[PDB]
């Protein structure tokens, strides 16, 4: 898990203030950025990847 | 191996008696480094 | 990886590659521990902020891997999971203490020259090896950087990355975060003054942080890349899964005699 800057107001599971996440029950203020106490919503896991080469379907199934 | 099995050796190296390129790095952390 | 390099064939004969079957997608890092037995990270498998709870049926396990994204033909071997092993503690409720897995091979992988388990410690190599200044070493195909100018190059590589770094003392590990660090975990990286870089990142999780002793030319498995906050911050560091710590849960599961 690594956890990287908020995007939107209100994510939480994210970078807020500076480099410290802002945890299950806060929520981030896109201000300086306010970790704020509240229900927020996590920031999107990213999916980094996505050009693989073909694996014998045998294992895709 | 016998009991324990032969764990952390690996066949390219330690078993051909070839080092990785960044190893020594690690070994001397160890007596400060 | 940040700041790492190309590891050479077969330098880590233990990595194993968490793979996603439909969408493709390399879910995480992993280690060999036996003809049987892989180990990752709790929270690769099961992570509710993310609805992420793979079954064994989601996934794939790839061993003896160089590529991150060829199919490695002769070299690599694709096995299926019969079970997965989620530790019964493991808080994911914003912590991510205990976070460890186990998963079993439906069938035994046959080991090669890219195809070899690493070792689990004892408490006397556990004891002399993990102290503070001493240095690991981490792999994985994960990013090459917290961020990047999107469309201009790509941030994953293409080849397996390797990455030395030092153990810190605890009460800086402390103090580098407002999260409450426990028992079962260990920070790393280098000092801002220090001078060097490196971190662990996105896709390289659920990987070995490994050790060589010089008294027997063995390497264990100290650590599983388990979470930080960004990759590569300065007076920020990597905290892994303190795996000595756990060896009675894993013990308990393989149940070899
Ligand atoms: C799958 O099991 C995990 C184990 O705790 C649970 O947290 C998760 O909510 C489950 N997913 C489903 C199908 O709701």
């Amino acid at each position: 898990i690594t956890y990287t800057d908020c995007t939107e107001s209100g994510q939480n599971l994210c970078l807020c203030e500076g480099s410290n996440v802002c945890g299950k029950g806060n929520k981030c203020i896109l201000g300086g950025n306010q970790c704020v106490t509240g229900e927020g919503t996590p920031k999107p896991e990213s999916h980094n990847n996505g050009d693989f080469e073909e694996i014998p379907e045998e294992y895709l199934q | 191996g016998s009991g324990e099995a032969d764990c952390g050796l690996r066949p390219l190296f330690e078993k051909k008696s070839l080092e990785d390129k960044t190893e020594r790095e690690l070994l001397e952390s160890y007596i400060d480094g | 990886i940040v700041e790492g390099s190309d590891a050479e064939i077969g330098m880590s004969p233990w990595q194993v590659m968490l793979f996603r079957k439909s969408p493709q997608e390399l879910l995480c890092g992993a280690s060999l521990i036996s003809d049987r037995w892989v180990l990752t990270a709790a929270h690769c498998l099961l992570y509710p902020p993310w609805d992420k709870n793979f079954t064994e049926n989601d996934l794939l396990v790839r061993i003896g891997k160089h590529s991150r994204t060829r199919y490695e033909r002769n070299i690599e071997k694709i096995s299926m999971l019969e079970k997965i092993y989620i530790h019964p503690r493991y808080n994911w409720r914003e912590n991510l203490d205990r976070d460890i897995a186990l998963m079993k091979l439906k069938k035994p992988v046959a080991f090669s020259d890219y195809i070899h388990p690493v070792c689990l410690p004892d408490r006397e190599t556990a004891a002399s090896l993990l102290q503070a200044g001493y240095k690991g070493r981490v792999t994985g195909w994960g990013n090459l950087k917290e961020t990047w100018t999107a469309n201009v190059g790509k941030g994953q590589p293409s080849v397996l990355q390797v990455v030395n770094l030092p153990i810190v003392e605890r009460p800086v590990c402390k103090d580098s975060t407002r999260i409450r660090i426990t028992d079962n975990m260990f920070c790393a990286g280098y000092k801002p003054d220090e001078g060097k870089r490196g971190d662990a990142c996105e896709g390289d999780s659920g990987g070995p942080f490994v050790m060589k002793s010089p008294f027997n030319n063995r390497w264990y498995q100290m650590g599983i890349v388990s979470w930080g906050e960004g990759c590569d911050r300065d007076g920020k560091y990597g905290f892994y899964t303190h795996v000595f710590r756990l060896k009675k849960w894993i013990q308990k599961v393989i149940d070899q005699f």
